[PDB]
């Protein structure tokens, strides 16, 4: 009504707006922080892929239990979420895709195991009813790869003792600055010379595919 | 309009054309006509026409006009500015950043407009 | 009939019906309407156009217009 | 509308109805410019029921007819209490909201939702 | 004569350089690598590893465990940015076990996460 | 520049002639799902196919409703427009060429059905024998031209 | 199946050459209508203009 | 062969289809100008009855 | 209180002396520039190097404009 009130609403909006106009600007800022981030990872999982794949030909008498695949009816998931809000449809398109590919196995008759990180997974399921196994949250924007050993270790160990037949991750792929991907990725159903192995080719393999699933999911 | 009987095309510029309308506005006041929306005077829209309507082309010659155009309080809505934009063909914006860049003269090709 | 498909098929004119044109300077409402008395020179309708507050130099396009369409007689 | 002269039932309808809208409309601004996703869970369940009961107030008109060519509804007043309760409980959370825009009454809004 | 050489972490390069000599603790043994050496694979135990250089003589990095990858014109170290071993590694998976919030035993065969999914998708949308 | 989703017209619908009064009670509702679904352009290529598809309409009848000044239609040439947009004639049309399409099926009827031009101009008339001519039309227009 | 090869690719060959051909004509019967009601239009508004 | 074919069918309704467009569209240009030049010359022949 | 942004002389610089008429366009640039990147001065640690280094000058360019009253320089 009056021309007094409507003066301070656009001095509201207005301050609002710079401050959003601000947060722009740091959101860059953090993206390029973290895009280096990713690039630091990937010379250690592509080494690791490499030698995991020329030991596993090298040496035919063993097969790693996640080298094989058990055709049965219990799976296991991975849920990747953020801990603050501000996004546009970032959890909510990875939710969507999360249901999906989830009814899937509900309709097959198969159970499911869930393993979450980030406060909004947390709620999500803590609403909804989701039976979590193992959570971990509140990790920062630099997070560190050893708070990541104990959620993915409890669910190495269901797999390796049978509970679980098939295990995915659920996360966003970084097509492009504008554009987020949300997919679901299997994890546990993986130069003519060979090496030394100074402790048994056996045991490394045991070793390196632990090393292997961890840095799938700290990536 | 001399000049344009000769059989010539002339400019007419005028140096601020609200001022035009403030001075009708101060002579209706003093002669004690009740004053129309927003205080201008009743006879607002026919003293533009009659200035307006001389500046055309004729069959002998003609007398293209470019006015200097003020807002009052940035609106575009008042009645000085909306009066007046019911006469003008063409608007031309003189821009502070393309002056910045060297580049003369300052006019925004996004923001001038044109009738024709 | 307009002439216009929008108009003709969303927003259809009647004889005898009062139909307003509205909007902000300079977006086609002179058109719609001289358009739709353009439109009548075969339709046995018979038309007026009243000019208020017009330039004259606007008045004489308008005329113009309707004579190179044979709407004028 | 005095509980003496409509009863408890309809007076606390219609009470429950007006607190919902109310509520939603003090959310306009936060949901401009921010949308439904930074609200609480209690007011994301409010704005939903809110949504619904706008689009369940609409009506088909029998004089309007000539204007859609949808047929006219009439609602017993039985009806009206129902559908809105019903809407206030949560019996219709499952419903999409489009399902209640031009329906006479809740059963209505049932067998639209199933196309 | 000298050999490339990489040591890499699961997060980033502790170090990469031309070396004359590598000198680390194996799971078996200590060892001594050269350029031209045959493939080697081993487990490396918590300790220091030293590189050898013109100048750079005594370049020593200290490692949490991980593994030595070697051949004859490459070697890497596969660290670790902490110490694996079953004391800590298993108190970490009882945390993640013991961190899992509980207050309603859902089925997981619930509907309505498509009914939310889908009215949270659409108001994003208007947003915009 | 009409905006369908304000304008009206009272008195109107007893008056439209019966063949754009049977063809245009689909071109109204048509642009209100465009009005709601046009922003998302930008990222409709990820939707559900009921979205899609009403989208991809609205944007075809929305182009299709442009036009010229000066260039008025008779009952008949308005009349193919509108029945190509109804029946879904333009799914396979990209929304670049809508344009160019009419002006096409309005020149080709103009030599090849001169005679149901002239019937449908008389008075608007739309009867079974009409609907048969324009589809059989319009089939050999997508068909050959 | 090396001459079954041939013979349907040369045989689809002709359809593609005998359709590309018609969409030619129809295209020229659209030219020659196209300056046909053009040089109509021109005879009806130089009538106008004389009769101005 | 049979790929190769099929690549040389589609070409040939491709360079059909952008022939047929610009047959059409320089049929416009000269409907075009045919209205232009019908316009002019009876423009002129007004000019010269009225100043006679 | 000057505010730099809407205050103006049509004269300018026909009414300033060579020494101030030489130092004061990089000031009225800092100023312009301060303005603009005053909202961003609370996340100061995550911004470019560059426009840190503008944001730095137009602080102290902005500071340096106080002065008492009754002490004309
Ligand atoms: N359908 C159309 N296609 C292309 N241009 C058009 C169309 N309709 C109108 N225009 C153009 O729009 C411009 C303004 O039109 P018009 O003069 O009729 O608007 P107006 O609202 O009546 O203007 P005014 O307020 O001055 O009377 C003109 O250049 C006109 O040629
Ligand atoms: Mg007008």
């Amino acid at each position: 009504a009056g021309a007094k009130e409507i003066r301070s609403k656009i001095a509201s909006i207005k301050s609002t707006q710079k401050i959003t106009n601000a947060m722009e600007k740091v959101a860059v800022s953090k993206m390029r922080k973290a895009q280096m981030r990713m690039a630091a990872g990937r010379p250690y999982a592509e080494r690791i892929r490499q030698v995991i794949g020329h030991l596993a030909n090298a040496n035919p008498e063993y097969r790693h239990p996640f080298m094989v695949e058990r055709e049965v009816k219990r799976v296991g998931y991975i849920v990747v979420s953020s801990d603050r809000g501000l996004c546009g449809g970032l959890n909510i398109n990875l939710f969507k895709s999360l249901v999906k590919d989830m009814s899937g196995y509900r309709e097959q008759g198969a159970e499911i195991d869930l393993c979450v990180i980030g406060s909004k997974g947390a709620s999500f399921f803590r609403s909804f009813g989701g039976n979590v196994v193992a959570a971990i949250s509140h990790l920062g924007e630099e997070p560190s790869i050893n708070d990541l050993i104990g959620s993915v270790k409890v669910m190495l160990d269901a797999y390796l003792e049978g509970r679980i037949d098939r295990l995915f991750v659920v996360s966003n792929k970084f097509v492009n600055t504008m554009t987020q991907k949300p997919t679901v990725e299997q994890l546990i159903p993986l130069h003519h010379w060979d090496y030394l192995y100074e402790p048994d080719a056996k045991s490394l393999l045991d070793g390196l595919l632990v090393r292997y699933v961890e840095s799938q999911v700290y990536q | 309009e001399k000049f344009r009987d000769e059989g010539r095309d002339v400019l007419l510029f005028i140096d601020n054309i609200y001022r035009y309308t403030l001075a009708g506005t101060e002579v209706s006041a003093l002669l004690g006509r009740m004053p129309s929306a927003v205080g201008y005077q009743p006879t607002l829209a026919e003293e533009m026409g009659v200035l307006q309507e001389r500046i055309t082309s004729t069959k002998k010659g003609s007398i293209t006009s470019i006015q200097a155009v003020y807002v009052p309080a940035d609106d575009l809505t008042d009645p000085s500015p909306a009066t007046t934009f019911a006469h003008l063909d063409a608007t031309v914006v003189l821009s502070r950043d393309i002056a910045s860049l060297g580049i003369y003269p300052a006019v925004d090709p996004l923001d001038s407009t044109s009738r024709q | 009939q307009t002439g216009y498909k929008s108009v003709d098929a969303m927003i259809p004119v009647g004889r005898g019906q009062r139909e307003l044109i509205i909007g902000d300077r300079q977006i086609g409402k002179t058109a719609l309407a001289v358009d739709a008395i353009i439109n009548q020179k075969d339709s046995g309708i018979k038309c007026v156009y009243v000019a208020i507050g017009q330039k004259q130099s606007t008045i004489a396009n308008v005329v113009r217009k309707l004579e190179e369409n044979g709407a004028l007689a | 509308l005095d509980p003496l002269v409509i009863g408890q039932d309809h007076y606390d309808t219609a009470r429950g109805v007006q607190y919902v809208l109310q509520r939603y409309k003090e959310l306009k601004d936060i949901i401009a410019i921010l949308g439904m996703d930074e609200l609480s869970e209690a007011d994301k369940l409010l704005v939903a029921r809110a949504r619904k009961i706008q689009r369940f107030l609409s009506q088909p008109f029998f004089v309007a007819e000539v204007f859609t060519g949808s047929p006219g509804k009439y609602v017993s007043l039985k009806d009206t209490i129902a559908g809105f309760k019903g809407i206030l409980n949560g019996d219709y959370d499952h419903l999409p909201e489009q399902a209640f825009y031009m329906v006479g009454g809740i059963e209505e809004a049932v067998e639209k939702a199933k196309k | 004569i000298t050999v490339h050489c990489d040591i890499v972490s699961a997060e980033a390069e502790i170090f990469s350089g031309l070396v004359e000599m590598v000198i680390a603790h194996g799971a078996l043994g200590d060892l001594g690598i050269a350029p031209g050496h045959a493939p080697l694979i081993t487990d490396l135990k918590p300790g220091p590893i030293r590189l050898v250089k013109q100048g750079g003589e005594q370049e020593v990095y200290y490692i949490s465990g991980g593994f030595l990858e070697v051949q004859p014109n490459m070697v890497k170290v596969l660290a670790d940015t902490v110490v694996r071993a079953g004391d800590l590694d298993e108190a970490a998976a009882q945390e993640a076990l013991k961190a899992a919030e509980k207050a309603l035993q859902g089925k997981g065969a619930e509907f309505d996460y498509s009914a939310a999914a889908a009215r949270l998708a659409e108001a994003a949308a208007q947003l915009r | 520049a009409v905006n369908a989703g304000i304008s009206v017209s009272r008195v109107g619908g007893a008056a439209q002639t019966k063949i754009i009064k049977k063809l245009s009670g689909g071109i109204r509702t048509a642009l209100a799902q465009y009005r709601e679904l046009a922003a998302f352009a930008q990222f409709a290529s990820d939707l559900d196919e009921a979205t899609r598809k009403q989208l991809e309409h609205g944007q075809r009848v929305t182009e299709l409703m442009k036009q010229k000044q000066y260039a008025p239609m008779s009952i008949a040439e308005m009349s193919l427009s509108l029945y190509a947009a109804e029946r879904g004639f333009l799914q396979d049309v990209e929304i670049a060429k809508v344009g160019s399409f009419e002006q096409a099926l309005i020149s080709y009827f103009q030599r090849e059905h001169a005679a149901l031009l002239a019937k449908i101009n008389e008075k608007g008339d739309f009867n079974d024998e009409i609907d048969a001519g324009i589809k059989a039309g319009i089939e050999k227009f997508k068909a050959t031209q | 199946d090396l001459e079954l090869a041939h013979e349907k690719a040369g045989q689809q060959l002709r359809e593609a050459k005998a359709q590309a051909a018609e969409i030619v004509e129809q295209a020229k019967k659209r030219a020659n209508q196209i300056v046909d009601e053009a040089r109509d239009q021109a005879r009806t508004e130089g009538e106008r203009l004389k009769a101005q």
